[PDB]
């Protein structure tokens, strides 16, 4: 049993939180290119056969409540569960339209003692945040532990800002996407995370007329603590 | 470009 | 796409053994660590790296010996490894004398610092604590300064990580296994995959402590890898 | 079994 077991009746659910503007109190900025990205998932995912639910502009008291109420659901015949997380971020936090959750709030949800119905499936926490305010200029070139099978599929570096563009959507998200659509057929999702890794290392690169934002790179990071293989095809 |  | 392996050289296996810490430290000796120091040493022969072991260094001489390696010319070599055992926390880990932040050493390794290892990949292999928690278990320019990085942390963020004092620790052990078993078969990322399961599965604390008994561990994989890494060429 |  090296591979996870994905022919449940259902692949699982898909929630997608897109936080677009954010309350004055917190003071921040709109992400403009994030609905790009919501559809782009909305789309993937539901070509992955996952049952997407799209959620907007929640407060951290929303997501939290969400992600309890996800939680409590009877996934036994899921085989995964799936949630991207689209907002600003810092190392550990996300935000929520009035301000910012640890991640570890949201995850410990589904820890494997507090999510039965999910233990020894794997739980995939897709993130688009900074986790950070640091750029990259680049260089030219029997029990199982309860934290065990979540995967974190960072955009960006731990400490750095991660990129976003007002019309394509985030470099990470636009990879990823990319990347499923080719691959999800045919890759592990540990190779298919590389190779956006690779996308993203090689064809992004920012471009601003502000000299201290300008040709800057991104490195996204892959956070496993899966114990077997993850295919999204069947037989 | 913009940072998020 | 995969990592070009077929360099002269697959490159320098470091492994710093820290077992003794002075007594100012407060730190307790690292009791099987020897048996990873060769385990880990004969395994990465094995896959023809050229190792290095160091034992008992202080947080000086950790920083200087990974500032004179980031200076050596890696030109022909393929890929770069360096394996920390000591005691840590979060970010941290222990020279014999005290703390040394880990973004220190790997820093030396940025593909804008260490021009002859740019592209290649450089895996960090750290047992050592990320913290105090306790896992209960429930019954069942042109790239990026930090890409080609891999950590392989023994343990998940903000937990202890487990030793056994006869048989070294529970990743390490793990972790050459799979390597003997694997490395002519998998990707890397797969056989850490092994390992993840192999100490999730397998591994279970006993202690006369209630505290600390029965407890688990789950490794994490943090890969900012950009191709496949293979340790069988041509 | 020891914790590091």
């Amino acid at each position: 049993d090296n591979s996870y077991k994905m022919d449940y009746p259902e692949m699982g659910l898909c929630i997608i939180i897109n936080n677009k503007n954010f309350h004055k109190s917190t003071g921040m900025t709109s992400r403009s290119g994030t609905d790009v990205d919501a559809a782009n998932l909305r789309e993937t995912f539901r070509n992955l056969k996952y049952e997407v639910r799209n959620k907007n502009d929640l407060t951290r008291e929303e997501i939290v409540e969400l992600m309890r109420d996800v939680s409590k659901e009877d996934h036994s015949k899921r085989s995964s569960f799936v949630c991207v997380l689209l907002s600003h971020g810092e190392e550990g936090i996300i935000f929520g339209t009035n301000g910012p959750v640890d991640l570890k709030k949201i995850t410990n949800f589904f820890r494997g003692d507090r999510c039965r119905s999910l233990t020894g499936k794997p739980k995939l926490f897709i993130i688009q945040a900074c986790r950070g305010t640091e750029l990259d200029c680049g260089i030219e070139t029997h029990k199982i532990p309860v934290e065990a099978d979540f995967l974190y599929a960072y955009s960006t570096a731990p400490g750095y800002y991660s990129w976003r563009n007002s019309k394509d959507g985030s470099w990470f998200i636009q990879s990823l996407c990319a990347m499923l659509k080719q691959y999800a057929d045919k890759l592990e999702f540990m190779h298919i995370l590389t190779r956006v890794n690779r996308k993203v290392a090689t064809e992004f690169e920012s471009f601003s007329f502000d000299a201290t934002f300008h040709a800057k790179k991104q490195i996204p990071c892959i956070d496993s603590m899966l114990t077997k293989e993850l295919y999204f095809y069947h037989l | 470009d913009e940072v998020d």
